[PDB]
RNA sequence: UUACCGAAUCUUUGAACGCAAACGGCGCAUGGGAGAAAUCCCCGUGCAUGCCAUAUUUCUCAGUGUCG
RNA sequence: UGGUUGGCGUAGCAAAGAUCUAACGGAACGUUGGAUACUGGAGCGGGGAAGGAUUUCGUGCCAACGGCACUCGUACACGAGUUGUUCGGAUACUGAGCACAACGUUACACCGUUUUUAGGAAAAGGGGCAACAGAGAACCUGGGAUUAUAUUCCAAAAAGAAAUUGCAUG
RNA sequence: ACUGCUUGGGAGUGCAGUGUCAAGCUGGCAGGUAUGUGUCUGCCAAAGUUAAAUACAGAGUAGGAAGACCGAUAGCGAACAAGUA
RNA sequence: CAGACCUGAGUGUGGCAGGACUACCCGCCGAACUUAAGCAUAUUACUAAGCGGAGGAAAAGAAAACAACCGUGAUUCUCUCAGUCAGCGGCGAGCGAAGAGGGAUCCAACUCGUUGCCGAAUCGGUUCUUAUAGGAACUUGAGUUGUGGCAAUGGUGCAGGAAUGGUGAAA
């Protein structure tokens, strides 16, 4: 009974959203997330796979202060007195 | 807008609340077009407000002595390699040696006819 | 069931008003290229699981 | 003079240690806009009650605080919910001495 | 309105750091607020670990370490 | 890779017994009455977990979908809806367990022990987490109270009656 | 010395481990075949910084210049609310 | 024994670290497929993946270098040397450089330790001068268990420029 008779044999989750990727990759049970590897520190990333790299990296968001420091730099970060 | 700047901190914060007590009357009639004019003008006293005292913090911690003790977030951002890179003032440092062996040969301006 | 931690509950209530037949009017602006939500979500088929 | 089997490090001294507006949450951040539905028309008139969508952070206690601060009226009690959209909405009662029609009609309802 | 850029604003998070966390949870300290017959309630700020420096009016200490 | 085709209006749409009638509705299956059966309390019953997450409810709609049909729908559109001192959870238990710290190991911590060769008290054995079925746990009914929630709503004769926590008060 | 990796490096190119472990009163290291020895040559290790010329071979920021390139099944997965459904 | 030092704690104070990015670059780690018409050394490859780290480049660099010359003279890079009558290699498949030379770059060099002569001249903090000056006074605070020197700038002012922008022709 391997197939659509054992699909109903599984109720549970093995992974929520994580709280920092939003990934639905945070195993409940080794509270961890398969995706960013939280709550490590450093975020899992490996280069086996760069279109996963690409897809999560640097750009992929709002970039919120990143666009503000930027815009300093090139303006030599002119400041009214 | 400059006469919005006119206005001492209390004269602002009882401007304030005024829109406040407005824009939250134009929600109740919303629920059965000055909104934005009055979200905006909100907006212009807290600009005018929190530069007060902005502007009278870097008038509190103006001065070296206290320039250390300056809160952070009045402190002059760059980026956090500007700010930890060696400064001038201590980048073109020179050992004494180094100090004197460049006025005894300065590098003097020639041509070659 | 019951339980939903709030973050959840925001999560499906986030979803839920985002559900929504686009605007009439959008569809009458200059150069609009939309038509129908191309996001539209039905519990029945498409599954939010949180 | 030491009376455990283990040593445990001694008292010794320790010496004691931008927004005009810093309270963001306010009155006006709390209340928001007054709901006009027929669940909460019945409310008015027949349970002397106001229904408002309300910050959804906020709590009864500072729901009541905003009531009497907004439109001036006490509330006997204010339990909100927070709706399956994520709004929050308190029903909140008024004392007897204060009416939920007269209010508001007041607040232009 | 558009364009740009100095002043700010920048919610919850996140290295995330007061403690947690499928909890929009809970602290201690500090100041504020509303309020109220204080208790409750909101708010701001600080509060992770490690390490370096310093105690500039030179902090408090611990060792059958060395001596005096 | 896209589209199209014959087969083909075919194979089928045959598991769980079932509908009938009148009236009305409608542009033409629903609604009500009656009739008739069925489920048969380990139920096509009434509540929950997981899961789902608006499916709820009302109005409308029936283009598409509901493998026939629909006037009906878990579909579509619009507007609504979930109310707590006492329910559950957290605040506030511990459990199989887990792991921060430290320490150690590793070319490297994304490993291991789970206390640390270890000065862990801030006013003998560090911190935390881990059970919505274990421990804990102050509230009950009535309602003429909804379209949809109620041990949550009700208003001064609180329909009412309690218990309970904090502070304070005579 | 031994071991191991490494190198075109070959009785050892570099390295690492372990053992051993100098010299500086004919010093030391290099002198691409080991050893002992004698000449000669260059050097002076075991501490440190240092622009430019160089990389950008799946980066970014802000711009710019292009093409004998692709031309919507092509060119990036993505000419579109694309790393979206 | 009061203290003193040494060792070590606890707080306060001022800081930093951790994350991201990681094309390139630096360190370690480290395959196999493949090739050898098999296959183990070899090759793929000192590659991929893995770990750790930088910067706008990095790393390298100022001779314990080459040569053997009529000598050159840091490093990097480049053309060449050279797919080599070098070399490695089941001497098989295969792998494989360096000097010199042309050039790019280069007014490119310096600093410690040590030695010698001094010996706090130093540093930190405080105040101060319109200044956390390479200034000054002051400080036991650190430092002679060795800082530093010798030999082998800060403050204020004006302008121009450049550069970006802003403006701007014919018919
Ligand atoms: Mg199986
Ligand atoms: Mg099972
Ligand atoms: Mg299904
Ligand atoms: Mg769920
Ligand atoms: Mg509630
Ligand atoms: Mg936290
Ligand atoms: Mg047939
Ligand atoms: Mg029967
Ligand atoms: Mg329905
Ligand atoms: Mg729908
Ligand atoms: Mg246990
Ligand atoms: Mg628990
Ligand atoms: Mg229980
Ligand atoms: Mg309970
Ligand atoms: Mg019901
Ligand atoms: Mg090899
Ligand atoms: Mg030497
Ligand atoms: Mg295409
Ligand atoms: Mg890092
Ligand atoms: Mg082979
Ligand atoms: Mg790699
Ligand atoms: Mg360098
Ligand atoms: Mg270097
Ligand atoms: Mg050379
Ligand atoms: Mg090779
Ligand atoms: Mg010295
Ligand atoms: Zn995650």
């Amino acid at each position: 009974t391997k197939g659509t008779t054992s699909m109903g044999q599984r109720h549970g989750r093995t992974h929520i959203l994580c709280r920092r990727c939003g990934r639905n990759a945070y195993h409940v049970q080794w509270e961890r997330c398969a995706a960013c590897a939280y709550p490590r520190a450093s975020r899992r990333r490996y280069n086996w796979s760069v279109k996963a790299i690409k897809r999560r990296r640097t750009g992929t968001g709002r970039m919120r202060y990143l666009k503000e420091v930027n815009r300093r730099i090139k303006n030599h970060f002119k400041t009214s007195l | 807008i400059r006469d919005l700047r006119d206005k001492s901190k209390d004269e602002l914060l009882k401007q304030l609340m005024e829109f406040k007590k407005e824009l939250s009357q134009l929600r109740v009639a919303q629920q059965l077009g000055r909104i934005r004019l009055i979200r905006k003008s909100i907006a212009r006293i807290l600009t005018v407000l929190n530069r007060n005292q902005r502007e009278s913090l870097r008038k509190v911690y103006a001065g070296r002595r206290l320039r250390l003790a300056m809160p952070k977030a009045l402190r002059p951002k760059l980026t956090r390699r500007r700010r930890l890179a060696l400064k001038d003032n201590e980048k073109n440092r020179k050992t004494r040696r180094q100090l004197r062996m460049a006025r005894k040969f300065p590098r003097r301006v020639y041509a070659v006819k | 069931g019951r339980f939903k931690p709030l973050a959840i509950k925001k999560k499906y209530a986030k979803k839920l008003k985002q559900n929504r037949p686009v605007p009439y009017w959008i569809r009458l602006r200059t150069g609009n290229r939309i038509k129908w939500n191309e996001k539209r979500r039905h519990w029945r088929r498409t599954k939010l699981h949180y | 003079a030491y009376t455990r089997p283990q040593f445990r490090r001694p008292h010794t001294y320790r010496r004691p240690s931008m927004s005009a507006i810093s309270n963001k949450w306010d009155a006006f951040r709390v209340i928001r806009y007054p709901l006009t539905t027929d669940k909460a028309m019945k409310k008015i008139e027949e349970n002397n009650t106001l229904t408002f969508i309300v910050d959804s952070n906020a709590n009864k206690t500072e729901i009541k605080k905003a009531m009497r601060k907004l439109y001036q009226v006490k509330a006997v009690k204010v339990n909100t919910l927070i709706r399956p959209d994520g709004l929050k909405k308190a029903y909140i009662r008024l004392s007897a001495s204060y009416d939920a029609l007269e209010t508001a009609n007041k607040m232009g309802l």
